[PDB]
């Protein structure tokens, strides 16, 4: 048996997605086609701080999204947050959703925002600070949008009501690095990324090996 | 003549990024041989 | 067995210490063809870590 290693980069999935959406050859940029449906990411994460980006490119009338985190059985053909395995947040009004329940949060975003999406799972599930999702709006906490969530594995993930435009950035590069937290990048879940911290910690060790260090 | 870390970072980690990412792809039988000729069959590409 | 190990734990068993070694010998001697000369440095000493 082969190790599953996954994709290189994290990238919105090939297969785990509606078939309906229509998402670009980089795997980055998506956008809707009628009623909403829902795209994971093709790395998800179980334990740690963990933060992507979401901008939205384009968002004509009439056109929405919910945003944000999704557990493998939540519903591909339903909003984010439809289900007790998501939790999301809507263009519209700033609501957040989770198991169908709307519930006031913020002021909404929309065409140009860049959107931040935070994850807290500690080790401790019990004695440890537990867990949280956070909302960021253009570098601007929004407040813990939810607190002691379901465990399991979480996925960023990305519904879309009819045709607008959103990309996803997992990083390493965050154009509103939040100031508040510490994180790790949702791209340190590709393998490449493994590879790059492998050889970049062995530099650092030769580095010591030839000039030493003060 | 640059620093160490400085030179490496110039000269051989681009490549050698490549050769061991398809070495952790592929897994292939003789992976010191394996990544020695991936260096060679590719030098051109940045020497 | 080998093709099973994590990302890491795979290249920590197979390239990393002939490149731990290889790296800190190429940063010494500075040759004017160092792909070529890492690559060799692979070929020349790999049965001592083989």
């Amino acid at each position: 048996a082969t190790y599953a290693m996954g994709s290189m980069r994290v990238l919105l999935a090939l297969h785990d997605r509606a078939p309906q959406l229509k998402i670009s050859d980089d795997r980055l940029t998506v956008v809707g086609e009628k009623g909403y449906s829902m795209v994971r990411a093709s790395h998800g994460v179980r334990k740690g701080a963990w933060y992507f980006e979401i901008t939205v490119d384009e968002m004509p009338p009439d056109t929405a999204a919910r945003l944000g985190w999704s557990q493998p059985l939540g519903n591909l053909q339903a909003p984010l947050g439809y289900d007790k395995f998501s939790y999301s947040w809507r263009s519209k009004k700033g609501t957040k959703f989770h198991q169908s329940i709307g519930k006031h949060y913020s002021s909404g975003y929309g065409q140009g925002d860049v959107l931040g999406f935070y994850i807290n799972l500690p080790e401790d599930t019990i004695s440890g600070r537990g867990s949280e999702i956070i909302f960021y709006k253009n570098g601007v906490n929004q407040g813990v949008a939810y607190k002691d969530i379901f465990e399991g594995v979480y996925f960023p993930a990305i519904s879309l009501y009819k045709s607008c435009t959103v990309s996803i950035n997992f990083g390493p590069c965050f154009k509103y690095p939040p100031k508040d937290l510490t994180y790790r990048p949702m791209s340190d879940m590709g393998w490449g990324a493994v590879v790059e911290h492998t050889l970049a910690d062995v530099l650092y060790h030769v580095e010591t090996e030839v000039d030493g260090r003060r | 003549s640059l620093p160490t870390r400085a030179y490496l970072d110039q000269t051989v980690v681009p490549i050698l990024l490549q050769g061991l990412a398809v070495l952790a792809k592929e897994r292939p039988p003789n992976p010191i041989e394996f990544l020695a000729s991936y260096l060679l069959k590719n030098k051109a590409q940045f020497e």
